[PDB]
């Protein structure tokens, strides 16, 4: 109980009050916790809009754990359990049941159609699902909609007339300042990267690997090396 | 800063979708210089073919202005 | 898209004018054959796949469609085709349900002749299967929207054509 | 319409209409000659509600009938009644077509960045809309009168 | 897109020259331009919003763009103008701070042609507006940006002409 | 500031700064002795700026002070001028920094939404910013008075 | 992130306080310095690659970190390695240009012990590399920068301890 | 350049620029004369640093004119030097433009495929450079020998 | 039920519920006494429509109650009637809520897996529903008759 | 904790060496500057409540800390204040006595940053109270030793911010 102890030992020993060598000297003996591979802290509370990320300054309540590089973890399917990916490799591709969250997909024409109506036709009706869309997709991205000065025109404008396809206004949404603002600036590199892989994908990250991928991209190109080698992987073309 | 004008037309096989996607099938997008490589792989990989791609941003021979 | 009540409605606003007598005829004349309508379309929706299957036997099966080097040939083809068939017919029915045929314009003849061109598909075989629905569908519904369900399915081959 | 919000989501849902929206549809076809009336009514009466509720907006709001106001001047006035009749006009559609589609297309999307260009208050607008339904629902029976005030207490909601 | 000393940065590069006396000559014309470019543009966002209420005054409003059967009528249309008016001022702005429209077709003039020719748009209106914004800008800075300001704007009118 | 913007941009494309930010940051340390004196000159007259920006506002628009006005009574009165000297600390403030940073997340972002909340007029306020630049100014030199009209309408711009 | 003269604004902020003589002395106070930081920041900014080779050189090679059973062996540690000490450099400069080690909190040290308390890093090997690369940038910056640049290194070491 | 940075990030916020950006940009038109009395020295004591340096870096480092390097011949060299002569003119691009993005968009982005390809010395290449550096500090006064130093060692900083 | 699927919709948009769904939701509010009834009926004609769909099941499957087969002996079709029974009580479920979601939910997803672990013949499970959907018919007016027919048509299309 | 003799002597031993004339000369410096060091630390245990005195007169107390709401409100965190910048002003003299910032960083350093965050305490008014105290304890010690005395308080201060 090296680090345990000389912990204790400290005169900060009395501002931590998360017990630590019960939770020791149980962890000697089971199996390895699910969390991130990093840090316990590192993994966010998952709310809709929040990215908290425990201090573990303000209040420590430090837990580390060998694990490794090949330690897969254990994520729950937000959906039918028999859908997992684990067990079902084509599981995303397989209906949508009302177990799960709501799925948008701009199947509405969009394009900017025109028709054989009026010139100056008033109502038009559905031009409000390309609208509901792209409240949606803040929704999704940010977790929350913008204020007014931060919404980000001529992308919108773009999806509305049909030059881009959703894939590219997800884009251009990730790689925009105020992501970047919001959820790379005041956090911790590895922390960010982690809250912004829930973000643009819709799960947590798995592996020590698939951390590493994107750590030794972020220490080469930065905040937009991250988004552009998430937006740009396999699995994001094969999903959504 | 350059983008890509393209239209390609995308066949699923062995999926069967049952409802509307002539807007995933065929489609004609903007795409920027940076991921034009990307995205042109993604199609061919799926099948697809790659009817045309346009310019529509930039300039033939630039060496300077043309950053991302 | 728009439906009958939607048009008067949109064809009044870019004028700026409040509902006058003519678009209230043009109401009227679409809410008397609202029964019809209803009655026609649950007809249809109960009897979707017999429509599609004798539409397929009339025109397109037993040729050299389903043979090898036919278009339809194959199970993914030609459940691809059959899925086009039920396509059609279901647009058909929303169409003949708002009353206008916006809806078969924008969420099915756009692009469609382009990209049917592109994969090598039929498009006059296709006509000819729509057809087929045609007639198979007339004969269910009966004379009383017999009229209302066919002036869409020619909306759907001419676009096509 | 009712007809257009069933078709659209049996569209993109990607099936039939069932029984559900076949007696949905008997139905919103059921309520249209009431609709049809309480909409004749309105339009019968549009001079007298877009006047009264011009009245009680500028009781409420004096200032924007002033030096430092939107709406200073007789013909500044007269472009405040023309928008509260082309807001009747769009309620009385809304009132026919049996949901709020027409109303929010027309007048609804992109009203904010109209009146934040016109510098124009909107709060004002929405205590004339206030008003116009106050006085449309005087002239209506209480059933109908609460079927156009769903309708105005959209607009007013929206408009915010 | 480029500015002025960038231009001349690519157009020797192509040719492979180092800066002679010619490129330093256009390389001094831009700079000693520079404080009334950056003071005309203050002023110009100081007062964007102003120009484009003057300029949709004296240009499109109180006629039948903003009356029913206008192509300015509804709100979600007359926000839509009013966006691409600012739209049009800003980067207005931009080439005029740049000493070049380079970034004015890049990021405008591609593609506004034929999307206002699908959408109806009327490109005399919009022509008339940016003038307007011309000279109520022109009017704002003053003498010694009047020309500088004035050049981009024509090349937005003619580009859209 | 200049310093966290630089390092920010720097920041995100993970890479050391480049001369121009260096050279931005020297011309930054160079005219942080006059920026710190103008800011200064402004505090020292806070109240001043403050009384006649305030009454220069309220005879341009009567109506923010008449009984439908947002500024109606004394305690209203009071808020706005309130608010004013705020927005002037602000200007201080930006002016030492050299950018726009820390003045950006305290007082603009939220902004509409806050007087959206309160119902006030936002080219009100605009108006009253500029009537606190004219009074600023006329006690500054013309090239310090350029400096603080910088900031000044900025603040302008970014309330709009 | 704050730097010295964000956070004086934020101090007086807090108490809604406009700036007085004592901030204006810390302003002062920092501006007098700007100059020797922008020097020194260049000059690790240029010789970036060589401050972490001979700090690998001084405190971590040729030991039994790169041998078989140190945490440094095989490739792919130490490239982590080098690139931790790449990050630490480049950060402790971002520190040092804005006089505040609030980005250090914020970016570095914010759970970067217990990461590497799980994944098995010696923490008293990390710290001595990191005042290795001290000296090295002590003696390469000169006494006009030296100490400045020295205390975020100290700052780091003792935040990982 | 320093503009085109300001504008990059102008429109990617959709906003008019900063007071900061404008202060810069002021900045930079007020030292563009400077700037070009550098730039037109180094022009036109192109050849002489480019063989004062090139002579320079064959003495710390020789190896590389050796049979098994990489410059090994008289053509080999020639083209050597016809790099340092490209990096010097690069150099005095970016000494003009005010910052680095017209020398990444010309001589950096992928700079390090190219010379792995050609199985080159990069930290070579980062040393001619800096004998270049020296050479061309050795012909211009103290402020604006570190101006164009700024640019140099960001060149071998870039290489690197 | 309706209300689930039109409130998560809502809140997925995040967003206040439209007029459609409210107009939606006073119709399943309306309808609420019609479908308690047909419920009441459904329940108390439970063990009737369970032992007749046993009946019409094993004659149009003999091979089902057969030696190889997979519900032979009293214990194994006793099992079978018992699984009837529970797909008539998520029919009575489905009726009541208004939609397919507790079908969904409770006995359809993994249906496929369950039934291939037992080694059973889904066809004939979706027999004796068909069974049961004609002996629940029998026992309703039309329109209710409908009304139930449109869930058992949904649980035979569903096992499929 | 180490100080100057003891981090010289372990400095040769772990390479090895002999202590050559550099490392006599630097003992040269620390040991000719001794008595200096001893009568400041006398003067400083003389009159160390009354430099905490005149410390929290200059640079606490009469502001918004003492005033509810503020962190040094209530006689506990009164009390609590005085006894760390007590335990600032001795540990300084320690590190002044021993020649080294080893038992500040060792016994104050660590942990005192996060203990303050956690508690609320504000950093920038510590390191204010510190430079008071440096301020009077360069009054106090005098000429002599006032910059020996001053450099551990500005060590602490550096380490705090
Ligand atoms: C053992 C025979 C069983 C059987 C079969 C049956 N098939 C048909 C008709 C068709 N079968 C096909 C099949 C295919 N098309 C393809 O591309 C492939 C993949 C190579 C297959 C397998 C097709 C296309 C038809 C339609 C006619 C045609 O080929 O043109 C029929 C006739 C049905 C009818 O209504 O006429 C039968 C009876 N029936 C049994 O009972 C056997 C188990
Ligand atoms: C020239 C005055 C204009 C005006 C203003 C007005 N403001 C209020 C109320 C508030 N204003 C604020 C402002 C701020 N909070 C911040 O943090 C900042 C950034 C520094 C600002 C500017 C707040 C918080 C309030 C609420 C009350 C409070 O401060 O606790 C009011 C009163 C509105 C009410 O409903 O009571 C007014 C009138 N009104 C005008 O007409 C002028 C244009
Ligand atoms: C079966 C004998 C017992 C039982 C199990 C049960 N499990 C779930 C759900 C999940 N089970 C897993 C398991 C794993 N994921 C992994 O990666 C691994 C390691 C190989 C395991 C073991 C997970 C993750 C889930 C939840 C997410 C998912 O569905 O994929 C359920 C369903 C719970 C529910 O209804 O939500 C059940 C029933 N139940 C018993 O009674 C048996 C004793
Ligand atoms: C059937 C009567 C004829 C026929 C058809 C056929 N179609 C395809 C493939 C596609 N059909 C579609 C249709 C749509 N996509 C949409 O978004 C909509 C809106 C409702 C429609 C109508 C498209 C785009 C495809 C390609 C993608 C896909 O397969 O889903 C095929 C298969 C072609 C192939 O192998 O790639 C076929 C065979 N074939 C005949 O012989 C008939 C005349
Ligand atoms: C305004 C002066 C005139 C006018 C305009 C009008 N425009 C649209 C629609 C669009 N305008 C744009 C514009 C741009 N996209 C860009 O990227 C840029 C530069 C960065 C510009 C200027 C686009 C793409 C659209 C389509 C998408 C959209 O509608 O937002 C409309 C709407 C047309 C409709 O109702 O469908 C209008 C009305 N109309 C006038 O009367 C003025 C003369
Ligand atoms: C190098 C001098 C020492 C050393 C280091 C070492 N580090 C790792 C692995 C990682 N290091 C980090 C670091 C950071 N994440 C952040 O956010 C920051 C702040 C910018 C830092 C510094 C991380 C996240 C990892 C994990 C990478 C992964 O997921 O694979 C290793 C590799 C350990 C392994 O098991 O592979 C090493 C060796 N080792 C020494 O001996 C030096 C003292
Ligand atoms: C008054 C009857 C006696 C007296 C008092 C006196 N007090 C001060 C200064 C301070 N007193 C306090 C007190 C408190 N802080 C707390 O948190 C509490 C608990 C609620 C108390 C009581 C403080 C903080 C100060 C310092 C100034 C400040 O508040 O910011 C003085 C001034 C001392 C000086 O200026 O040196 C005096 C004189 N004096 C008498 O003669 C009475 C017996
Ligand atoms: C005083 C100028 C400032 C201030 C301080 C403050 N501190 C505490 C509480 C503690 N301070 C310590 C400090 C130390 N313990 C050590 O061993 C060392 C180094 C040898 C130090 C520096 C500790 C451990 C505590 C917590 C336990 C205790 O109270 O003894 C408080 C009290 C906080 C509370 O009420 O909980 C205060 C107020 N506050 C200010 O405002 C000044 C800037
Ligand atoms: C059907 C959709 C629709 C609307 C609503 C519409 C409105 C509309 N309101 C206008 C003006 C105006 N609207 C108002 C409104 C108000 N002043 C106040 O104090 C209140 C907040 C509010 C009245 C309750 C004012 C004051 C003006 C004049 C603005 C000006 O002259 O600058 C104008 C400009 C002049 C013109 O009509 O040509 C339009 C277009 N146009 C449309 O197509």
């Amino acid at each position: 109980n090296w680090g345990a102890a000389y912990d204790l030992y400290n005169y900060a020993a009395p501002r931590r009050k998360v017990p630590q060598f019960i939770t020791l000297f149980a962890d000697y003996t089971q199996p390895l916790p699910n969390q991130h591979p990093y840090g316990a802290g590192n993994d966010p509370l998952e709310i809709q809009f929040g990215a908290i990320f425990k201090n573990s300054t303000i209040n420590p309540a430090e837990r580390a754990a060998p694990i490794g590089k090949d330690v897969k973890r254990i994520l729950i399917r937000n959906g039918s359990p028999t859908s997992n990916e684990r067990g079902n490799p084509t599981g995303m591709s397989e209906g949508a049941t009302t177990l799960g969250p709501k799925i948008f997909k701009l199947t509405q024409n969009v394009g900017f159609r025109s028709k054989g109506m009026v010139q100056n036709a008033g109502v038009v009706t559905v031009e409000g699902s390309v609208q509901a869309l792209i409240t949606a997709a803040y929704q999704q991205i940010f977790g929350r909609q913008l204020y007014q000065g931060q919404r980000l025109k001529v992308a919108e404008i773009k999806l509305e007339n049909g030059e881009t396809t959703v894939k590219e206004f997800v884009r251009a949404l990730g790689r925009s300042e105020i992501f970047r603002k919001l959820y790379w600036e005041p956090f911790y590199v590895c922390k960010a990267i982690e809250y912004i892989h829930r973000r643009l994908l819709g799960r947590p990250t798995y592996d020590r690997v698939e951390n590493n991928r994107y750590f030794d991209i972020a220490s080469k190109k930065g905040f937009y090396g991250v988004v552009d080698a998430m937006l740009n992987s396999n699995e994001y073309q094969e999903v959504f | 800063s350059r983008y890509f004008k393209v239209t390609a037309c995308i066949p699923s096989l062995k999926r069967v979708r049952t409802g509307r996607e002539l807007q995933n099938t065929f489609f004609t997008k903007l795409v920027p210089y940076e991921n034009w490589f990307t995205e042109q792989q993604r199609i061919q990989k799926a099948g697809g073919k790659v009817l045309s791609v346009k310019l529509f941003t930039g300039v033939q021979g630039a060496n300077t202005g043309v950053g991302a | 898209m728009q439906d009958a009540i939607t048009a008067v409605i949109n064809n009044y606003d870019v004028q700026g004018k409040y509902l006058d007598g003519a678009a209230l005829d043009k109401l009227k004349a679409y809410f008397t054959t609202g029964a019809v309508r209803v009655r026609a379309a649950a007809v249809i929706s109960s009897n979707a796949t017999t429509i599609i299957k004798e539409a397929a036997a009339k025109a397109l099966i037993y040729s050299d469609l389903t043979r090898p080097g036919g278009n339809m040939y194959t199970t993914r083809r030609y459940a691809a085709c059959i899925r086009d068939m039920d396509y059609f017919l279901r647009y058909a029915t929303y169409a003949m349900l708002a009353g206008d045929p916006s809806i078969l314009d924008e969420r099915v003849l756009n692009g469609l002749k382009e990209t049917y061109n592109s994969l090598g598909v039929p498009i006059a075989a296709t006509v000819g299967g729509i057809q087929a629905m045609k007639e198979v569908v007339g004969g269910l519904v009966g004379p009383d929207a017999a009229k209302e369900a066919s002036i869409y399915f020619d909306y759907l081959s001419s676009g096509l054509s | 319409s009712v007809l257009t919000k069933a078709i659209v989501n049996a569209d993109a849902e990607a099936r039939y209409l069932s029984p559900g929206e076949l007696d949905r549809i008997k139905s919103f076809v059921a309520s249209g000659e009431r609709r049809l009336r309480i909409a004749q009514t309105l339009t019968e009466a549009r001079e007298r509600i877009v006047k009264q509720a011009g009245d009680q907006l500028f009781q409420i709001r004096p200032d924007v009938v002033s030096p430092g106001g939107n709406a200073y001047g007789e013909k500044m006035t007269a472009l405040c009644l023309r928008d509260l009749d082309y807001y009747l006009r769009l309620v009385t559609y809304g009132i026919v077509a049996g949901d709020v589609t027409p109303i929010e297309e027309i007048g609804i999307i992109g009203v904010k960045e109209m009146y934040n260009s016109l510098q124009t208050p909107i709060p004002a607008v929405a205590e004339g809309v206030r008003a116009m339904k106050n006085v449309a629902t005087s002239l209506l029976s209480g059933d109908d009168a609460a079927e156009a005030g769903f309708y105005f207490d959209y607009l007013v909601g929206a408009m915010q």
